[PDB]
């Protein structure tokens, strides 16, 4: 049925080994030296990597930015509108950018507005602007 | 098994069921009634019995009937018909009995034996106990031919056979019990010791053993599964096989390696797009940052687009910061699967050099079991008797095998010193002449009705021929003579003043350094009384070491015992011998085997005997003339005492159906 298990024979490979006198020393040959090849080419990305680790050398820690702890609201200041209308210009759709720069504005409050004010904003001219970059 | 039915088996035969054997004698019975075959088998059975139970006395129709109940001892024709075929066939009453009726008064035919081996005497004493007229002729000056034993004062070792591979359903067990032989068990525990000296670990002495029953049965799998028995028009043998194994075994080991680090570096090399994808983000970062730095600088009070540009990159900052916290979670993770994949490798090799030397001593006992190179034995074949062992611990004999031919040499017509040189066969009979070993010009001629044959194979493979047979031998016959093998093995003696091996042992095996020399001294036996060392020859090298000299050999031999030893616990020996088989020509070799290319069918052809031409043309089909025995003639028993033994058995049945005729086939 099965060879001893942890003996390995395949049909194929047996075939392999037999087609010559020396089709045994010869595959056995191949992968010693297709196996130093791989462990060479270990060794460069070994280096590569490691310098490319160089760079990223102390992280992006001094110029991360500092917590805005800000709560939603109701009320548009007219500031806000404008903000909101150049979000709107510069981010197209998404309404979590356009939320996070308005700052306290919930990511629906955002898309309320899109239709709310579509009216007197032109949206939809600033919307297909978007689209044209 | 016991009772009855213990009888059967230690008989070598089915206990409920007939042999072929048995179906040609008795083809009423067994085209019979299921009713009759039972009734038959259990009479077989008991009179085996009776005689297994007490085999130092004859055992006569009478006193078996006797023994007998019905509905059984009802048919006496039956028990006849039965007891006189287990007679006849060397089944009950052979080897050494005391005669209840002393011979019949005047003999019937004449028949010439050749060589006292002990085919040679089993069957010889059969022929004379069936009152034929029997001479064996011997080319030695001792009976036993290849069962050889060395004996000066107290010294006592066999050169020839030597273990008793088992009393379970051995016909040497009943011989045990005719004769005294002193049989000791061998303690199997055998400790290596590799080239150095020093004992081999019980760590590795157990992973190499298990490898090298794995790589055997793995062969089996070759040979019966992937049908690997030809390459390129010749036959494999077990050596190619086991080479083809071990070598896809290391190829393997490298395939693992290879897509082992293979996976190394397909991670190695995400690793390395994501720290580029992170340099390049850092990048951004840099330099975003700073435009957030100058457009945070611009004071308040400013109007709502400078406002916005401030607000957005915060936004624009904190999005790549997001991005690159999540880059660097990866990172790590990746990092991680790579101590991960450099903590465990897979293994480094197939097997070390220490490890590939020790399996060699394993290669070894298996050239030893069977005499040969494994390069040699086949593949297919090498191992057909495998069914027909016996049970039991194996045993010595601890006062010399030879003390059985002796024995069976008791009451027999002997010419010592007598070779045989040509036998000639024709249709109203045969002549052989033999020569004198002493002065070879000194002839001699033996007329008889039938000559039995037990040759050793070696003798009969001689080229050019040491006996010449006239006509010549059938090239159906000739041919299995070519291609069966005749194997070699030899042995060297050590006689010393004192013990100083560890007593408690039977058997320990050196290593020898290379594949090449494997079978060098490679073993040895602790055995008997006297304090004797017994060293073996196998494989490759026995052949080699019969062209050096003794004093030589027991260099080499003392050396790898100091090396164990030490150089001064190992006194010079008193008494040693060498013995050289294949050099010996009435040997020729040590016993046979089954080359590759040869099956067990060859034995069967071996055993063929030979019937001559008709004289006058024209005149009807004569009786067959030549007959053969001996080790290398029996399928199932191949290159054993016992089998030689029941070699002869077979074949004295044989000759007596052929010319006492067979009363019981009726
Ligand atoms: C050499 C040798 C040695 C050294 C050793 C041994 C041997 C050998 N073996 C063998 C025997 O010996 C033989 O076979 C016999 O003996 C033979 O006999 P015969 O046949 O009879 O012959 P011979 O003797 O030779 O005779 C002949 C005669 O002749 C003469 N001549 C010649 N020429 C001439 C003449 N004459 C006149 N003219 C002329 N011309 C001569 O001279 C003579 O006389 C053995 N065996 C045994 O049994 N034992 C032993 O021990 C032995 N040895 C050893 O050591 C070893 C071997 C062996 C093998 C095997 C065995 N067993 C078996 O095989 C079985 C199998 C099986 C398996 C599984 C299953 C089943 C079965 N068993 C077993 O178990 O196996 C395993 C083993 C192996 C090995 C070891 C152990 C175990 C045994 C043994």
């Amino acid at each position: 049925r099965k060879p001893p298990k942890g003996m390995f024979l395949s049909q194929e490979d047996v075939e392999a080994v037999s087609a010559n006198a020396t089709a045994a020393t010869t595959v056995l040959r191949q992968l010693d030296m297709e196996l130093v090849s791989v462990k060479r080419q270990i060794q460069n990305i070994k280096q590569t990597n490691s310098a490319l680790k160089e760079k990223l050398d102390g992280g992006i820690e001094p110029y991360r930015l500092p917590e805005v702890i800000q709560k939603c609201n109701a009320r548009w200041t007219t500031e806000e509108q404008l903000l909101a209308v150049q979000a709107i210009r510069k981010y197209g759709r998404d309404f979590q950018a356009i939320s996070d720069v308005i700052g306290n504005k919930s990511v629906v409050q955002v898309k309320n507005f899109f239709v709310n004010y579509r009216r007197r904003f032109n949206i939809d001219e600033v919307l297909q602007e978007w689209e044209a970059e | 098994p016991s009772g009855v039915e213990g009888a059967a088996f230690q008989s070598r035969l089915p206990h409920d069921r007939m042999t072929s054997q048995e179906a040609a004698c008795f083809p009423d019975i067994i085209s019979g009634p299921q009713q009759t075959q039972k009734v038959f088998l259990f009479i077989r059975n008991r009179t085996l019995q009776l005689w297994l139970d007490n085999p130092k006395i004859q055992l006569t129709f009478e006193a078996t009937l006797q023994q007998l109940e019905a509905p059984y001892n009802s048919d006496t024709v039956l028990v006849h018909r039965v007891h006189s075929y287990l007679e006849r066939h060397g089944l009950i009453n052979f080897g050494i009995y005391k005669r209840i009726k002393p011979l019949p008064t005047k003999k019937t035919g004449k028949v010439i034996i050749i060589g006292s081996g002990v085919s040679g005497l089993a069957a010889a004493r059969q022929l004379q106990s069936f009152g034929m007229d029997v001479t064996l002729l011997e080319a030695r000056d001792r009976v036993g031919g290849r069962v050889a034993t060395f004996r000066k004062g107290n010294y006592v070792a066999d050169l020839g056979a030597m273990v008793v591979t088992g009393l379970g359903g051995n016909p040497m067990a009943v011989v045990s019990k005719q004769v005294n032989m002193e049989l000791a068990k061998i303690k199997q525990k055998c400790p290596l010791y590799e080239a150095n000296g020093q004992a081999v670990p019980k760590e590795k002495d157990e992973m190499v053993e298990q490898e090298f029953n794995r790589l055997l049965e793995a062969t089996s799998y070759l040979s019966h599964q992937l049908d690997f028995n030809v390459l390129n028009n010749k036959p494999v043998s077990l050596g190619q096989a086991l080479e083809v194994v071990i070598q896809l075994q290391e190829k393997h080991v490298k395939d693992e390696q290879i897509e082992h680090w293979k996976k190394i570096v397909k991670t190695q090399e995400e690793l390395k797009e994501l720290l580029n994808k992170m340099v390049n983000l850092k990048e951004k970062i840099k330099e975003l940052h700073q435009q957030y730095k100058e457009a945070s600088e611009v004071k308040p009070p400013r109007d709502i687009t400078a406002e916005f540009l401030v607000k957005s990159k915060h936004r624009d900052l904190t999005a790549l910061c997001k991005e690159y916290d999540e880059l660097a979670e990866t990172q790590g993770k990746l990092e991680e699967k790579l101590q991960e994949l450099e903590a465990n490798p897979p293994s480094d090799v197939y097997l070390s050099s220490r490890d590939r030397q020790i399996l060699d001593w394993h290669f070894a006992n298996l050239e030893f079991a069977n005499a040969t190179p494994l390069s040699t034995l086949s593949l297919k074949h090498w191992d057909q008797d495998d069914d027909f062992e016996f049970t039991g611990s194996h045993l010595t004999v601890r006062n010399g095998y030879s003390c059985v031919p002796v024995a069976l040499a008791e009451g027999l017509d002997i010419k010592l010193n007598t070779a045989v040189r040509q036998v000639r066969y024709t249709a109203s009979g045969c002549e052989v002449i033999a020569v004198n070993t002493r002065s070879t010009s000194q002839t001699f001629i033996y007329k008889c009705d039938a000559v039995l044959c037990t040759l050793p194979l070696g003798v009969l493979k001689q080229q050019p021929p040491a006996v010449q047979f006239v006509p010549p031998l059938p090239e159906w016959k000739t041919s299995a003579v070519q291609r069966m093998g005749f194997g070699n093995l030899n042995k060297v003696v050590l006689c010393f003043d004192r013990v100083f091996w560890d007593p408690s042992v039977n058997l320990f095996g050196h290593v020898g350094s290379t594949t090449a020399s494997r079978g060098e001294l490679f073993l040895f036996w602790n055995l008997y009384k006297a304090p004797i060392l017994l060293a073996l020859v196998a494989g490759e090298a026995a052949g080699i070491m019969e062209n050096i000299s003794d004093d030589v050999i027991v260099g080499r031999c003392l050396a790898i015992l100091k090396g164990i030893f030490g150089s001064s616990a190992v006194p010079q020996p008193k008494e040693t011998v060498v013995s050289r088989w294949r050099a010996d020509p009435w040997a020729r070799g040590s016993y046979s085997y089954v080359a590759a290319g040869s099956s067990g069918n060859d034995y069967d052809l071996m055993a063929q005997p030979i019937t001559p031409g008709p004289s006058i043309p024209g005149a009807p089909q004569p009786i067959p003339r030549l007959f053969f025995a001996g080790e290398h003639t029996i399928r199932n028993y191949p290159a054993t005492v016992h089998g030689a033994l029941l070699s002869g058995l077979r074949e004295a049945g044989r000759i007596a159906d052929q010319f006492l005729g067979a009363m019981y086939t009726l």
